[PDB]
This record gives structure tokens, sequence and C-alpha cells, in this order.
């Protein structure tokens, strides 16, 4: 769930 | 949690690059025109260079370095100034660790140093922010990924080093160090969101993996003699950070065992986190108050949660506390990257200064 949020956050 | 300090890289000092006489001499022979039709464009690029090598230490100095790097690609496509080429002239920069001037008659040497300074300035912008806001955490993470991307691009497309500060073993150390600090910013972000304990543990385990590769690079004898005191300052922080974030990873593994109602497992992970954090405290002797404040806060977390977990298990659950070897390690979650560098993006470059020279 959360990793798709953080992957955009990282860029 | 208080934030750890970050490592940044100094920018290289530039020397002379007399491209004006060579460019005027090449347009006369080869293109057949009057060299004095390009006075305004040679002045544009020199002004661009003097501002790129005396760059302000902020966000738009990066767009200045990028613009100059792209225009250098434009110039080389129209005037051959590479190694052994017709219109090449000496390019002089100072090597960062020796402080000595090194000259090459190669425009790709100029690009290498500009690209090096792009990554170094990004590392300064990433390390300058206090990372108290989630937005400051995002800009630091991007800055460190951009730094890693510039050093990675530099290590691939310039495989023979013009100076020892840009060799592949030093560049690999720079990329692994910038990716660890980028991953560390994301670790801060995942903890501020209160994400799931297992995910945070995987993110923190990846911070350890990056810093272990940087540490192994700093322990190589070739690197230590070149960096000097720098190798001893960086590794003191890196070695401590290796154990600090190893403790953070096992602290969140014990919180997952807590959610899994494995209270014997929870004591084992908390005990490991406290042992690793005590190691980080011992390796942090002499470090600034920024480091110690972060370790003192984390010990309040880990210390109280270990005592409470041992108390609950010794008096309520009576579950077997496993040794640490019998339980599977945490696999890192690599979410940061060297973000790619496009030198010739027309949006960052603007129009080709020498577009008229056909």
């Amino acid at each position: 769930e959360a990793l798709k949020q953080l992957a955009e956050w990282v860029s | 949690v208080p934030r750890m300090p970050m490592i940044w890289l100094d920018l290289k000092e530039a020397g002379d690059f007399h491209f004006q006489p060579a460019v005027k001499k090449f347009v006369l022979k080869n293109y057949g025109e009057n060299p004095e039709a390009y006075n305004e464009e040679l002045k544009k690029l020199e002004l661009l260079r003097q501002n790129a090598v005396r760059v302000p230490r902020d966000f738009e100095g990066c767009s200045v370095l990028r613009k100059y790097l792209g225009q250098l690609h434009y110039l080389q496509s129209r005037v051959p100034m590479g190694s052994g080429q017709e219109a090449a002239v000496p390019v002089t920069w100072t090597e960062i660790f020796s402080g000595k001037s090194v000259a090459h008659e190669d425009i790709k040497y100029e690009q290498a140093c500009i690209l090096y300074n792009l990554g170094a300035l990004h590392s300064m912008l990433g390390a300058m922010d206090k990372r108290v806001s989630e937005e400051g955490m995002k800009v630091s993470c991007t800055h460190f990924q951009c730094a890693a991307g510039a050093f990675a691009y530099l290590r691939e497309h310039f495989p023979q080093a013009y100076s020892v500060d840009m060799s592949r073993q030093i560049l690999t150390l720079n990329v692994n160090l910038m990716l660890g600090q980028a991953q560390e910013c994301l670790l801060e972000k995942s903890m501020l969101d209160n994400r799931k304990s297992f995910l945070v543990a995987r993110i923190s385990a990846q911070v350890v993996d990056y810093y272990k590769e940087a540490c192994r690079a700093l322990e190589n004898p070739d690197t230590a003699s070149l960096l000097g005191r720098i190798q001893k300052d960086w590794k003191k922080l890196v070695q401590m950070k290796i154990y600090y974030f190893a403790a953070v990873a096992h602290l969140h593994m014990g919180k997952q065992a807590e959610e899994q109602q494995k209270f014997g497992e929870r004591v084992a992970y908390f005990q490991s986190a406290l042992d690793k954090l005590n190691e980080a405290i011992k390796l942090a002797k002499g470090q600034p108050d920024t480091v110690q404040d972060a370790l003192r806060f984390t010990m309040d977390v880990i210390g109280g949660k270990y005592n409470s977990a041992k108390k609950d298990n010794d008096f309520i659950y009576h579950e077997a506390v496993p040794a640490l070897d019998t339980l599977q390690p945490v696999k890192g979650a690599p979410l940061v990257k060297p973000l790619p560098v496009n030198p010739t993006d027309p949006a960052v470059t603007g129009p080709d200064i020498f577009a008229k020279l056909v």
C-alpha cells in the first residue's frame, strides 16, 4: 500500500 | 526524532579555459566565416562560465551549472575541442584532495568538473536543510539523489579519470554515500507518516546497506591515503550511522512481532536494538550535539520499550526469547536512485548559443 505513495514522494 | 547531520562535498576550483582564440580560428578555416560575427556568443558563454565556476550556493546555481554543461555539449558538437582534436585547448582545474592544478587539452575535462560540481552542490543543498518539515525532507532526498545521479553519470560516461578525485572508486563511494543519505531522508519520512513497522524496518535496513558499502570504500587503503583526515571524519560518522540505523531496523522488527503477538520475539529484537544503539553511542564519542541529541532521543524509545517488553514477557506471556541468530534478517527496500542527468535538455539549457554556426 504505502510504497506506491513513497515511490512518488522520492521524486 | 532529531535528525542526524549529513555529509557534503566541496566544489572544485577552476582555472583557465581559453576557448575564444580556438573557436575563432576554427570558424575561419572550416566554416569559412568571419570570426568576429561570433563576438557576442563567445561573450555569452564566457559570462556563463564565470558564473558557473563562481556559482552561488543555492538551488538556482544548479540550473546555472546544468545550462553551462549543456552548452559545452553544444559547442563540442560544432567545434572539435576534445582529446587530440583540432581545436582543443588546455583546461585547468584544481584537484580537491591535493589542491594541485591539473591541465588537460580536452573539453570533456571541463564537462567532468562542471558535472562533479553539480553533484557536490546538490550534496550541500541536501545537507543544509534542517529537515523539520516534510517538505524539507523531500528536497533533501531529491538533492541527494541528484548528487548521486551526477556522480553516477560522471563515473559511467567518463570512465578514465582526469584526476584522482574523480576515479571510479571515489565516485562509487560518493554515489553510495549520497544514496544512503537519500534513503535516510525517506526513512525519516516513513516514520513521520507512521507507516507499517515492517516497511520502516526494510527502509532502515537499506540505509545500513548503503553506509556499509561507503564504509568498505573508506576502509580501502587507497582511499584513506588520498582523502587524509577526510576519511577519518566521514567514517566516524558512517560507522556510527551503520549501528544507529541497524538499531532502528530491529526496533521496528520488534514492533512487528508485537503486532504479531510474538512477545518472546519482541524482547529479542528490542534487546538487539538496544545493543546496537549502545554501540552507536560508543562510536559517537566526540560527535556534535546534533548526533548526540538523536541518540539520546532514540534511547528513550528503545530503552523504555525494551524494559516494558521484558516486563510483559517475564510476568504475563512467559514466551521463549529466541537468540538473534535463529530469526531471518531484514531485507533492505531500495527506493532511492541516482536520478538521471540529461545534459542537453532544451528546457534547462535554453537555445544553443552557437546555433548560427552551420
